[PDB]
């Protein structure tokens, strides 16, 4: 569809005391591949991300829109973002073009800016919001993502094994979706530290 | 249809077009010019429907003009490509859209070189090496299977050269001339016109 | 248009107007809407002419064959077969409004339906017809079981009439039907 | 209006020495139902122009409000001038004209009768603004059916007496009530003269039948 | 989807990926596309599975019952002229097939090309499928008549490894074949993910 | 107007074991919003060492079935002897094909043993194509089963994770697993669990439920 | 999707199911499908699911407005005119449909809104997809001022039949009491669907996957 | 679905089934199809749901407005012109089955027409609605011109209940409404 | 049969303790009018078996005629070997399969019910060859509506007895009365047990209306 | 689609087809052979579908040799033309129809050469010079300001030369090598491959 016009794949995933997003580094027309380096992850302020998945114009436009209402934001009042703040400032993004629709599907990663309390949502075309406590999947490929997930997730998981579980999710997800692929980049979080890991991925 | 390559080296971008304007049938211009000079540093080609393409022109070339005049310095590479993405990005949703295909060559002093990538659906992309048409097909597979990114120029030229002439035997389009820039510490240097007789 | 068939205890009813429309031109103001196949059963149709008339003819020919084969008078239930089948297996042609009527020597007085489907049932009244819904309105409230003859003739002169001066497709003239035992009786109510 | 829902049906009008008679029939059919048998499809304009329709009654309706208006203005203006029924049709034309150069039709099919100073006037309006003159005007299947009787007598007789032109007005609605599948057995006849403006009432025809006697 | 083929001195190689996906869902990685047609000829799948397939396996029943009526092995030009007849009867009606048929011959090599259209022709190589245009570009680099055996076995096996990381619906393993003067012979299956750890650097 | 195919859903799993073919199905046959059963069972236990299961357009499915056993029958009443597993797969693709130009709206899935006495799967596809492969997820949880039978069965993305033959009672516990976190998710999927177990002594059946909704 | 709502002796029960699917998946176990608009009215939505929240918000803001303003309690009827004035101003565009309870100095008052803007008010009504098995529950067994234990037995087991037939939900009803003092508001009903336990510890190994470039960020 | 309108000499009868549905489904058994606006004059509406009743509130509003502004009781056949301006204007939107009817002190009972184009006519009776069709048959066979109240009671009551027998879409319960300058008199009835 | 002309509506049969219960109403509409308000909709076939339909009438009096036909050739075999109801089932699926394939579907949905030698029936065959057994079978708007009550008290209670059965079956059908457009009040039930086949006459309703009296 | 010429002579007639079959982007094979030696004075060639032109030479070519064993002598030019154009004209009207575009050359004894000329609603032509696809629109114009009816053969070769040149200078195919027969009183002579290195 036109939502696999140039393909997409975004896992988040809720851990412990820590929270895991992870997406494809594919870009490229309909079956042309063009680059591997595709950014789909971006830092929305300190131990908060956000990914977006779809079409990569609405992708980078949303990103931009949504950076400058954040620092306007962040410039009236002097603290930084909390997490249901975001949410419903994409969702009032997204609503403004009802019937206009940007093609994309949104994935709000990060954690409380007072505790250290996870959160994970996403967000429908027309700003639908959703929040879990598993993990929430967006992009072309999602049947795969929903069975490795609940496949494998378990409640109340140390930062390494959500790394691994997230990691052979993606993996396997990935490699049997064929429009999406090519490598993968892994945002792992916490209260102390932000880690970014690339996993050896199948380049077929 | 037609297509305009451009290759990234340690410190050169090696852009070629070609010199064809042809209608459907036929070759009405065989010498014609997709380069357009925005800056002292900056290229820019451009591939669509052609009565876009003047217009592009037209709004980048003398609005970086525009920047340049102001203020007092030139632009960076990488806020050109996103000005222009933000206007193809804006111009799409309208009743007036306009269908090109853009790449963008430029050289910071303190970036070096860059190489974006448009589309028609305005994707900005930082990528070694570009393609549209079918000349990317063409292009892409030889140019993928000889890459290093510590590639010095006459080896870029040797490969251009090797690439055009693996194009003008398995095209179904004629393809005669190449123009071809170099982008350096100095500016854009001309290249010789780059044809081939071809039996 | 407009056709309509009612039992009593001696024999049927049968009614027609006239009026055959193309488009909002009437190419015919009287025609035989009502036709004779045995002599003792008859049948009014409706949608299109040409079907049903070709239809009309190849029942009086299988019809008249055997009955002739049976030397004996023929039953209705048989016609309204003989419609049933030519309707049903050669449908998505054809649009067959008929209502089969008449008396028989086994059974009296029959009524039977054949809408443009091509299903077959035994009713006491009934309608056909495009602007047969509004006398449809009413003849299930002035009907009553166990009417006479002129009862019955009255009642369908009602409801023509009626039916020829509310719908715009309808008019022209009332033609009337009694079929019974003793012989057939036609008549032409004008003005 | 893209979709007519309520039409009439064809409209009768012809000139003769001096005056100028129209009747149209009273039938508010839906579809093939005649839901609305008793109605009226002639405006009573001032004193010497006269209206009648086909098409879409709603339009009708709207045109006898606007039309009434404007000559309630100008006898409110007390001036001691009126409108010619030349005026009257011209004004319509280029009313209907634009209405459907804005691609928003009025469904409409008009006569504009009138009789002012000696000369009788018999327009015709169309709902693309074709718009002439006539001696005899036809509207509807109308003008397939009794419009050749017109042409007929005309070119028999090229002009009329009131007593005549009645006659044939009632011959050719007794016509179209043989048939026309949009009509009905109550007409009404209306009549300008220089002694100013006349609805008769709802006159009916009289029929034949005797061919049905015949198989 | 990404089939090649070309003859030179020491025979005929043929090479091929191995996934075939359904719309954007992968089916499987493992589809063995070069249909073994016989001990003397080598079929492919071009497009479509079941006509691929099914056209091929009768055509290899056709050519036994020839070889057992004459005692003699068929053609390559004849198996090829066979297939398109049968293939031609049935134009229009939505078979996609763009096969090729190896093997060889009286004369020795022989390099045909059937399509589903119909546009049967010789030739010196070819290349099927959606990145078959990344094949042509690679491998009219590296062709020639004289090369060797293991130049041309690395030639064909980079052509696979480019056109299974440029376009997407190409993957899976790589198989290799090999026909000689008397035999096909299977040289090798290699995973894409082995050639890109040999050949990336 | 009418349109000759409707949408049934459904999920058949396949293993091939060492000297085993589990074959598993739910049994719940669905059309649109509306539950029609829930007792359909999708397999269908032809030889003493063939099972197939068939999804998609129930009607066809019944109609291969009864095709499929009568072809069976005729090949015994000629010559004397069954099948083999790849011999009714061939059989099955001439089918298939043989109803090209207006298709049978069914995905396939023979298990069942070898000559030799192992297991083997033959999967298959509307058109008639097949091949021989070691798993199979069929009809609408494909992509909910695929990917974690790539981890488990085929130990792929790993690292260091030596291959252990898959033995019975552990593809047991898997076929478990994996009808339960797919009928999770899916909705064409749930209110029973048919597992067949083809051996070298004859074929097994058990019967778990799961989830009512 | 199915919402119900029933008007017992004083008040109104309103019932939810929760699972938001999108086409063919299920992409949700638990949504909030019953929302707030004021401390005495509630509402339901069906259909899509961000037209019904933007829509419900947007109206929930107008009355807090308009009762803040005033300074009493809302009106049911009000709300009612807000929502059918604003979709029937969208021409049926935005598909919200909708079910408005709440209980004024009038006592209790149900209203189902279909969302061109077609508005009635019934003792008993069900929206959604699956609603015609709630309306079946219901037309068997209703009468007419109900107590209230009797109510929430009966409006459970109508989203329970809608369940039990197709696109009800994993998640175990959602219900809402209002009355004419007492508001209460309960997420997790009664859970019939206990999802069996793992028979396998798949666990992911520390060190099964390969890792290409690692990279480390303090904070404070 | 088929609403019903009947003066008599003191005043005017209206009547409506209910049964609004939506498709083959019936979403609302019981509905109020007949709306007050005045204190003494009604309108009961057919054709969509949500149009009438934004029509109705719409008139409701302006009417109310212009009669308080006069301080004087309103015509009835000011709210006609009302529905038939409003119904015109956005004629291309709407399915407007408006039948407006009541008593007024300068004019008696009167009942006005609005079917979905727009025009507006004055009647001694009318019928409305989609299973109108049949009581369109015969209540030009019914009528008595001057009635008294319960003969018209008795009539619409007859017409209603023939309409929710034979249409399928029509049914549910009667509703019926008196108004004459005494009051305003309503019922539901079942039979 | 491409275009339904005149449909019937839901059918509904359970079973319970030694036999199968089916009830359909006896409408006849057409579009929306209830052309044909008295029509039987219920065949009982010879001994065992019994068969309901839906869907467009001339089909099912077609399958009615042709079924007659087989059973009355059965018993002119006279060897004592009758038509399982499980064989009629797979006749009328076969039937159908055939029908569908060659593009010329037969717009019906069939229930058969049958009791024989000590285990009951209940089979159902649609229109694309669909085709099972089930304890409860509910077709049209009835699997949306009447099969809810059915899963309700089959799954609180797996047998029943005839009573209780016939009771359900009346409360099922006063619903689809209650809320289904192509719905009438006139029903009758049809009965198999090992005592033979019973058809029922035209049984009707008990209404409620006491909510109307609120606003 | 590709190109063909069919220049008479007094008494040859000079024929020359392309080596192209292409498949929509790439050229698949550069030499291909699009003529079929009937007989020893009649030539034939084919455009079109190329799934028909492969089954209709099939057909007429091993038709003509069936006429050839059968009577003991060659056709006539004309009568061979005038057969395929029945065989397309009865093919036309089915429920398979071909969609070709022929043009016969052929050497009589006694009517010497002779040119025909079809297309895909099958009409005779007796043409003096006729061509076919897109090169037909303006070869035809390059060569009708220098054709005389008594014309030598090294002239017609040259004017071919001059022909193709103007093709390959404005035109969107790539068309690189033509082949070139002729015909005389022996039979069919194939001249050199005629072929072009262009810049």
């Amino acid at each position: 569809s036109i939502m696999s016009y140039n393909g997409g794949a975004v896992m988040a995933m809720k851990g412990k005391n820590c929270v895991a997003i992870a997406a494809d580094r594919r870009f490229g027309i309909q079956a042309q591949m063009v680059t591997t380096d595709f950014q789909k992850i971006f830092p929305m302020g300190d131990r908060l991300y956000i990914g977006l998945a779809g079409l990569a114009t609405d992708v980078q436009t949303v990103a931009q829109r949504l950076k400058f209402r954040l620092n306007l934001y962040e410039l009236k009042e002097g603290r930084q973002i909390k997490p249901y703040t975001l949410m419903s400032m994409v969702a009032n993004l997204l609503y403004e073009k009802r019937f206009g629709p940007y093609y994309t599907e949104p994935v709000i990663a990060g954690l409380d800016p007072k505790t250290f309390k996870p959160f994970i949502c996403s967000l429908d075309l027309i700003g639908c919001p959703m929040v879990t406590d598993d993990f929430v999947v967006s992009g072309t490929c999602a049947e795969q993502m929903y069975g490795m997930c609940e496949s494998l997730w378990e409640p109340n998981m140390d930062p390494d094994h959500l790394f691994e579980t997230i990691s052979q999710a993606m993996l396997n997800a990935v490699d049997r979706d064929a429009v999406s692929g090519m490598g993968v980049i892994v945002h792992i979080i916490e209260k102390d530290k932000i880690t970014t890991r690339t996993l050896k991925a199948r380049m077929d | 249809m037609e297509y305009l390559i451009g290759i990234q080296g340690p410190d050169y971008v090696l852009v070629a077009s070609d010199r064809v304007a042809a209608s459907n049938i036929v070759q009405m211009k065989d010498d014609h010019d997709k380069m357009f000079k925005m800056s002292e540093k900056i290229l820019l080609l451009c591939v669509g429907e052609a009565g876009d393409t003047v217009q592009f022109a037209e709004y980048i070339q003398k609005n970086v003009q525009l920047y340049k005049m102001r203020n007092g310095y030139e632009l960076s590479p990488t806020a050109a490509a996103n000005f222009t993405r933000r206007n193809l990005a804006d111009c799409l949703r309208s009743r007036t859209p306009y269908h090109v295909n853009l790449l963008l060559a430029g050289y910071d002093e303190h970036e070096g070189p860059a190489l974006y990538y448009m589309d028609y659906l305005a994707a900005l992309a930082k990528a070694p090496f570009a393609a549209h048409g079918y000349g990317a097909f063409l292009t892409l597979s030889i140019l993928d299977r000889y890459y290093t990114p510590t590639i010095s120029r006459e080896r870029a030229v040797e490969l251009l050269r090797k690439c055009l002439e693996e194009l003008q035997k398995r095209f179904i389009l004629n393809l005669p001339t190449f123009s071809v820039r170099i982008i350096d510490k100095n500016g854009i240097h001309d290249l010789d016109n780059i044809s081939f007789p071809k039996q | 248009t407009t056709i309509m068939a009612v039992q009593f205890d001696g024999g049927v009813v049968l009614g027609a107007d006239s009026r055959t429309t193309t488009g909002s031109y009437i190419a015919n103001r009287v025609t035989d809407k009502l036709t004779p196949i045995h002599d003792r059963i008859f049948c009014c149709r409706s949608g299109s002419a040409a079907d049903t008339q070709a239809v009309a003819d190849a029942v009086t020919y299988q019809l008249g064959f055997h009955s002739i084969e049976l030397n004996e008078p023929p039953l209705v239930h048989t016609a309204a077969s003989l419609f049933k089948e030519m309707c049903y297996r050669y449908r998505e042609d054809l649009m067959a409004g008929i209502i089969i009527a008449g008396w028989d020597p086994q059974e009296g007085g029959q009524v039977y339906s054949v809408p443009m489907g091509g299903m077959m049932v035994r009713q006491s009244f009934a309608i056909g017809g495009s602007g047969s819904s509004y006398i449809y309105g009413y003849v299930d409230a002035t009907y009553r079981e166990g009417m006479t003859k002129e009862e019955c003739l009255q009642f369908t002169a009602n409801a023509l009439a009626l039916a020829m001066e509310r719908d715009g497709s309808s008019g022209g003239v009332i033609r009337l039907a009694a079929i019974a035992e003793s012989g057939v009786e036609r008549q032409v109510l004008l003005g | 209006t893209q979709n007519p829902m309520v039409t009439g049906t064809s409209v009768l009008g012809v000139k003769f020495e001096g005056g100028v008679v129209i009747a149209a029939d009273m039938l508010g059919s839906y579809g093939s139902l005649a839901r609305f048998r008793n109605i009226s499809r002639i405006m009573r304009v001032n004193n010497s122009t006269m209206l009648g329709a086909s098409g879409d009654y709603a339009d009708f309706q709207y045109l006898k409000q606007v039309l009434g208006q404007m000559v309630i203005d100008e006898e409110l203006l007390g001036d001691g001038h009126s409108y010619s029924p030349r005026a009257i049709h011209s004004w319509l034309t280029r009313a209907m004209y634009s209405r459907r150069s804005k691609m928003n039709p009025l469904w409409n099919t008009m006569v504009i009768g009138g009789y002012a100073d000696g000369e009788s006037f018999l327009g015709y309006v169309d709902m693309l603004g074709v718009a002439y003159e006539a001696p005899s005007l036809a509207t509807g299947y109308g003008a397939y059916l009794a419009q050749p009787l017109l042409r007929e007598v005309l070119e028999k007789q090229p002009v009329l007496s009131q007593t005549e032109a009645r006659d044939l007005v009632e011959r050719c609605m007794r016509v179209l009530y043989y048939r026309d599948a949009r009509s009905y057995n109550r007409f009404q006849i209306a009549t300008v003269t220089e002694k100013g403006v006349e609805i008769e009432g709802p006159l009916s025809t009289e029929t034949n039948w005797d061919i049905a006697h015949m198989i | 989807t990404t089939t090649l083929a070309f003859k030179f001195r020491h025979g005929v190689i043929v090479a091929a990926d191995s996934r075939a996906t359904a719309g954007a869902y992968i089916a499987s990685q493992t589809v063995k596309k070069v249909i073994e047609i016989n001990p003397y000829l080598l079929g492919t799948m071009a497009g479509g599975a079941a006509d691929c397939s099914f056209w091929e396996r009768l055509l290899a029943r056709q050519c036994r019952i020839y070889e057992l009526r004459n005692k003699e092995r068929i053609s390559v030009a004849a198996a090829s002229k066979l297939l398109a007849n049968m293939v031609y009867q049935y134009k229009g009606m939505g078979l996609s097939m763009g096969t090729m048929i190896c093997g060889w011959d009286k004369r020795g090599p022989g390099l045909y090309y059937v399509d589903s259209e119909g546009n049967r022709i010789s030739g010196a190589t070819f290349s099927v499928g959606s990145g078959s245009v990344y094949a042509y570009g690679v491998m009219d680099r590296g062709y020639s008549y004289d090369l060797e055996v293991e130049q041309a076995y690395d030639l064909a096996r980079r052509a696979i490894y480019q056109a299974t990381y440029r376009d997407a619906y190409s993957g899976g393993a790589v198989n290799l074949y090999h026909v000689r003067e008397d035999g096909w012979i299977r040289v090798s299956s290699d995973n894409v993910a082995d050639l890109h750890e040999k050949y990336s650097g | 107007r009418f349109s000759p195919y409707v949408f049934n859903g459904g999920t058949i799993l396949a293993i091939a074991g060492e000297d085993f073919a589990i074959v598993a199905s739910d049994t719940r046959l669905s059309e649109g919003f509306s539950i029609h059963t829930r007792d359909s069972p999708k397999c269908y236990k032809l030889t003493d060492k063939t099972v197939i299961g068939c999804s998609g357009f129930h009607g066809d499915c019944l109609t291969l079935t009864k095709i499929i056993e009568a072809r069976l029958k005729m090949y015994k009443h000629s010559n004397n002897k069954a099948m083999t597993t790849g011999a009714i797969a061939a059989m099955l693709s001439t089918i298939l094909y043989s109803r090209r130009f207006f298709p049978y709206y069914v995905y396939n899935i023979i298990g069942g043993l070898d000559e030799e006495g192992k297991g083997a799967v033959y999967s298959f596809d509307p058109v008639g194509s097949y091949q021989r492969d070691s798993f199979k997820a069929g009809g609408s949880a494909s992509a909910m089963l695929q990917p974690l039978l790539d981890n488990q069965v085929g130990f792929k993305n790993m690292q260091n994770v030596e291959h252990v033959p898959l033995s019975l009672d552990r593809a047991m516990r898997l076929v478990k697993d994996v009808f339960i976190s797919a009928a999770e998710r899916d909705v064409y999927t749930g209110d029973a669990l048919r597992i067949c177990i083809v051996t070298k002594e004859g074929i097994r059946e058990e019967t778990v439920s799961l989830r009512k909704d | 999707t199915t919402i119900a709502g029933v008007v017992y002796k004083d008040g109104i029960v309103l019932g939810a199911d929760t699972r938001a699917t999108e086409g063919m998946v299920v992409a949700d176990k638990n949504c909030s499908k019953i929302h707030f608009i004021s401390p005495n009215i509630y509402c339901c939505g069906a259909g899509t699911a961000a037209d019904t929240d933007m829509t419900t918000q947007l109206i929930s803001s107008n009355l807090e407005l308009h009762s803040l303003s005033t300074g009493r309690l809302p009106r049911v009827v009000t709300a009612n005119r807000m929502l059918k004035q604003m979709l029937f101003r969208y021409q049926g565009y935005i598909g919200a449909a909708l079910v408005l309870g709440g209980v004024d100095v009038t006592g209790p008052h149900l209203y189902s809104i279909y969302p061109h803007g077609s508005t009635d008010k019934l003792p008993y009504v069900t929206m959604g997809s699956g609603s015609l098995a709630a309306m079946a529950v219901f037309e068997d067994k209703f009468r007419p001022d109900m107590e209230e234990e009797e109510a929430k037995n009966l409006v459970s087991e109508a989203i329970a039949a809608g369940i039990f037939n197709d696109l009800g939900s994993g998640s175990n009803i959602d219900l809402c009491v209002i009355s004419k003092n007492k508001l209460d508001f309960l997420r997790p009903y009664t859970v019939p669907n206990k999802k069996g336990t793992r028979l396998g510890r798949y666990r992911c190994e520390k060190g099964t996957t390969a890792v290409l470039t690692e990279k480390i960020t303090p904070l404070e």
